[PDB]
C-alpha cells in the first residue's frame, strides 16, 4: 500500500474552479469544536488514500492530467504550427514566410 | 404575469412601500418573520407554522455521515486485515499468525467503536433504507450485549467447542497408542471402507469422545447464547440467526424471522415424497450390498449413509449405483491429453462468463493470487476460497488441480467473485450478500452450468461423439440427489434441532432422546447405537460446534434451483433442466448480475425475485430437476417399501 498520497474526504464547501486547497483544518461534522484535535464528529478534511497493484481497475492509480487552455489578450502560442507546406521552386505561388 | 418575493426592513417600510408593489409579489418581513401576499387593495397574511431552527446535520445526516466515515476507514483496515489474511493462508509462519492478533484486535476494536458510536443514532427517525440497513447492521452488538465476564465465558466456550472437534481424537482398542482424527481419518475410512463393525466404531466413538465432552459446553454455549438473545431482544440463538433473513422498512417486501420456519417447513415437505423414495432406492441398494444388516421396513444407519451425519450421501453412490457397467460423466482424459492447467481452468472459465455476458475480469487477481501448489517450502490452504479484500482487491486461495471438481470450483470461487465485484458498489456495511445463501448460490449453479455436457463439448471437455443415454442422465441424477437433496434433509433436520433446542422447548434429561427418534421419523436416520444424554450428537458437526447458522445450506440450495431454473428460462433452453446450459446465454448474465450488484443494500426478496420472479423458495425447481428422477425413483421403489419405521434400529 502506498500512503503518501491523500484526498481531501472532507471540506467547508465546494470548489471553485481551478482551484488548489491545501488546508488541512480539521473537519467539524458535529457542533463541538475540534480544536486542532480529534473527538467526537470531528474528522480530518483529508484521507489516506492507499495504492495497491491488487486494487481493481476501478481503484486503481491513474496518473491523470488536466489542461485548460485559455484565450487572453496575449498572443496564441501553444499550438503545434502547420508548417509542413514543403517548400516549391521555381513554380508561381502563394508563399507565407512567417507572415 | 409573473412576480417575484419582496423583502424589506421595517414594517414602516412595507407600508411606505407596498403602494407600488403589483398584485401577486409576495412581501416577507424579515423582522416579524411574516410572510403576506399582494392582494387588490390589501396584502393577506400567509400562516406559517412554528419556527424550524436551521440543522447543521440532522440526525438522519449525522448516521449518514458517520456511516460514511466508517465506511472510509473500514476499507482501509479491512484490506489490512484481509492482506495479512492472505499472508498467513499463503504462508504459515508465526509471524503470520501474530498479524492475525493484531488486525483481528484491530478490527475488532474498531468495530466496537463504532457500533457503540452508532447505538446512540436512533433507527425509527431515519427513513432512508439503505443508511438504516448499514447502522442495523453496523449496531449488532452480539456478545458484547452481555457482561464482560459472561462475553468472555462465552467466548471461550466457544474456543472450546471449536477445539474440541477439530482436535478430536479416537483410539482403537487394540492399539490404545494409535488413534486417529475426524478428518481426513474417520471421514474417508467411513466413506470408502465398507466394514461395518469399523464404521460403526469410528461413529460411536467419536460421538463418545466429543459427545460426552461437548455436552456441557454446548450445553453452557446454548443457554448463554439465549440468554444473549434475549438481552438482544430475540426469543432464542436461532432468532438471532435468522435475523440476517429478517427485512424491514420496504413495503411489499418484508419477511420475518418466522416466515423462513415455514418455508422451510412447506419446502422440506415438497421434497419429502422425492427424498422418501430417493431413501427408499439407497436403502433397497444397501440390503444388495448388506442384505444381513439393514432391513427395508426400518430406517439407515447414520454411519452407513456415507459419513457420520449423513450429511453426503455421495459416499454411496457406488453402493446404490443404478449400472456400475456404465461410465460416469468424466472427462479427465481431456486434461491429461491437452495438457490442461488450473490457469488455463480459470481461463476458460473467464472466457465463459464473457461468453454469458458478463465482463471480464482483474488482472490483480492473477498477479497476486495462487491457483496450483505453490511449491513445498512454504505451506498453504488447498481449501477453496474466494477473496474480497475490499477496495477493488478480489482474490481466490487454493491448490487447484486440473479435476472437474476443480474446475467447478473455479467456477464456483468465480461465482464468489462476481458477487463480491457485483455489490462493491453499494457502501461497505452493504458491501456483501444479502444472505448468507446468496453467494454460496451463485458459485453453485455456475458450479452446476460449467458441469453440463453441453458446456464441455462447447469448450472442448467433452468429446464430440460423446452420447448421452438414459443410464447416464438417470445416475447423474441420482449423484446430484445424493449430494445435493441428500443433504437437504440433514439441513433441514439439523437447523430445525437447533431451532427449538435454543428454543428451550427440549429438555436436558431428553435432548438425545428427542433428536435420536425425530431424525427417525422426519427423516428415517437412525443412530446404530443407542446414546443417552450424556452424550452431544447434533453438536458434534463442525458448523453447530462453531457458532455458524446451519440454514445457509439449506437457503443456498433453495436460492441455486432457483437461479438455475431461472437462468434456463432466459437461455430459452429445450432440454432436461440437469442438461440445461448458460453458455453463449447473454440473457443469464445479465439477469443474474442484475441481483448480484444489489448484493445487501436491497433485501432478499428483492434480489430473489429480481431472477426466480417471487420473493418465496419453492422447490418447482428441485422437482423439475429430477422429475425424472422422481419417476425412475417411483419405477424403482414401486416394489420396494417407501418410507422408514421409527421403531426399527440396528441395535434392536
Amino acid at each position: 500500500g502506498n500512503y503518501n498520497y491523500l484526498y481531501r474526504l472532507f471540506r467547508k464547501s465546494n470548489l471553485k474552479p481551478f482551484e488548489r486547497d491545501i488546508s488541512t483544518e480539521i473537519y467539524q461534522a458535529g457542533s463541538t469544536p475540534c480544536n486542532g484535535v480529534e473527538g467526537f464528529n470531528c474528522y480530518f478534511p483529508l484521507q489516506s488514500y492507499g495504492f495497491q497493484p491488487t486494487n481493481g481497475v476501478g481503484y486503481q492509480p491513474y496518473r491523470v492530467v488536466v489542461l485548460s487552455f485559455e484565450l487572453l489578450h496575449a498572443p496564441a502560442t501553444v499550438c503545434g504550427p502547420k508548417k509542413s507546406t514543403n517548400l516549391v521552386k521555381n513554380k508561381c505561388v502563394n508563399f507565407n514566410f512567417n507572415g | 404575469g409573473s412576480s417575484g418575493v419582496r423583502l424589506w426592513a421595517t414594517r414602516q417600510a412595507m407600508l411606505g412601500q407596498v403602494h407600488e408593489v403589483p398584485e401577486g409579489w409576495l412581501i416577507f418581513v424579515a423582522e416579524q418573520e411574516e410572510l403576506y401576499v399582494r392582494v387588490q387593495n390589501g396584502f393577506r397574511k400567509v400562516q406559517l407554522e412554528a419556527r424550524t431552527p436551521l440543522p447543521r446535520s440532522t440526525i438522519e445526516e449525522q448516521a449518514k455521515t458517520f456511516l460514511d466515515k466508517f465506511n472510509h476507514e473500514a476499507e482501509d483496515l479491512f484490506y489490512q486485515s484481509s492482506l495479512a489474511s492472505w499472508n498467513y493462508n499463503t504462508n504459515i509462519t508465526e509471524e503470520n499468525v501474530q498479524n492475525m492478533n493484531n488486525a483481528g484486535d484491530k478490527w475488532s476494536a474498531f468495530l466496537k467503536e463504532q457500533s457503540t458510536l452508532a447505538q446512540m443514532y436512533p433507527l425509527q427517525e431515519i427513513q432512508n433504507l439503505t443508511v438504516k440497513l448499514q447502522l442495523q447492521a453496523l449496531q449488532q452488538n452480539g456478545s458484547s450485549v452481555l457482561s464482560e465476564d459472561k462475553s468472555k465465558r462465552l467466548n471461550t466456550i466457544l474456543n472450546t467447542m471449536s477445539t474440541i472437534y477439530s482436535t478430536g481424537k479416537v483410539c482403537n482398542p487394540d492399539n490404545p497408542q494409535e488413534c486417529l482424527l475426524l478428518e481426513p481419518g474417520l471421514n474417508e475410512i467411513m466413506a470408502n471402507s465398507l466394514d461395518y463393525n469399523e464404521r460403526l466404531w469410528a461413529w460411536e466413538s467419536w460421538r463418545s469422545e466429543v459427545g460426552k465432552q461437548l455436552r456441557p459446553l454446548y450445553e453452557e454455549y446454548v443457554v448463554l447464547k439465549n440468554e444473549m438473545a434475549r438481552a438482544n431482544h430475540y426469543e432464542d440463538y436461532g432468532d438471532y440467526w435468522r435475523g440476517d433473513y429478517e427485512v424491514n422498512g420496504v413495503d411489499g417486501y418484508d419477511y420475518s424471522r418466522g416466515q423462513l420456519i415455514e418455508d422451510v417447513e412447506h419446502t422440506f415437505e415438497e421434497i419429502k415424497p422425492l427424498y422418501e423414495h430417493l431413501h427408499a432406492y439407497v436403502r433397497a441398494k444397501l440390503m444388495n450390498a448388506y442384505p444381513s444388516y439393514i432391513s427395508p421396513i426400518g430406517c439407515l444407519p447414520a454411519h452407513l449413509l456415507g459419513d457420520m451425519w449423513g450429511r453426503f450421501w455421495t459416499n454411496l453412490y457406488s453402493l446404490t449405483v443404478p449400472f456400475g457397467q456404465k461410465p460416469n460423466i468424466d472427462v479427465t482424459d481431456a486434461m491429461v491429453d491437452q495438457a490442461w492447467d488450473a490457469q488455463r481452468i480459470f481461463k476458460e472459465a473467464e472466457k465463459f462468463f464473457v461468453s454469458v455476458g458478463l465482463p471480464n475480469m482483474t488482472q490483480g487477481f492473477w498477479e497476486n493470487s495462487m491457483l496450483t501448489d505453490p511449491g513445498n517450502v512454504q505451506k498453504a490452504v488447498c481449501h477453496p476460497t474466494a477473496w474480497d479484500l475490499g477496495k477493488g482487491d478480489f482474490r481466490i486461495l487454493m491448490c487447484t488441480k486440473v479435476t472437474m471438481d476443480d474446475f467447478l470450483t473455479a467456477h464456483h470461487e468465480m461465482g464468489h467473485i462476481q458477487y463480491d465485484m457485483a455489490y462493491a458498489a453499494q457502501p461497505f456495511l452493504l458491501r456483501n450478500g444479502a444472505n448468507e445463501g446468496f453467494h454460496e448460490a451463485v458459485g453453485e449453479i455456475m458450479s452446476l452450468s460449467a458441469a453440463t455436457p453441453k458446456h464441455l463439448k462447447s469448450i472442448g471437455l467433452l468429446s464430440p461423439d460423446f452420447q448421452e443415454d438414459n443410464e447416464t442422465e438417470i445416475n447423474f441424477l441420482l449423484k446430484q440427489a445424493l449430494t445435493i437433496v441428500g443433504t437437504l434433509p440433514f439441513t433441514y433436520m439439523l437447523e430445525k434441532w437447533r431451532w427449538m433446542v435454543f428454543k428451550g422447548e427440549i429438555p436436558k434429561d431428553q435432548w438425545m432422546k428427542k433428536w435420536w427418534e425425530m431424525k427417525r421419523e422426519i427423516v428415517g436416520v437412525v443412530e446404530p447405537v443407542p446414546h443417552d444424554e450424556t452424550y452431544c450428537d447434533p453438536a458434534s458437526l463442525f458448523h453447530v460446534s462453531n457458532d455458524y447458522s446451519f440454514i445457509r445450506y439449506y437457503t443456498r440450495t433453495l436460492y441455486q434451483f432457483q437461479f438455475q431454473e431461472a437462468l434456463c428460462q432466459a437461455a430459452k433452453h429445450e432440454g432436461p433442466l440437469h442438461k440445461c446450459d448458460i453458455s453463449n446465454s447473454t440473457e443469464a448474465g445479465q439477469k443474474l448480475f442484475n441481483m448480484l450488484r444489489l448484493g445487501k443494500s436491497e433485501p432478499w426478496t428483492l434480489a430473489l425475485e429480481n431472477v426466480v420472479g417471487a420473493k418465496n423458495m419453492n422447490v418447482r425447481p428441485l422437482l423439475n430437476y429430477f422429475e425424472p428422477l422422481f419417476t425412475w425413483l417411483k419405477d424403482q421403489n414401486k416394489n420396494s417399501f417407501v418410507g422408514w419405521s421409527t421403531d426399527w434400529s440396528p441395535y434392536a
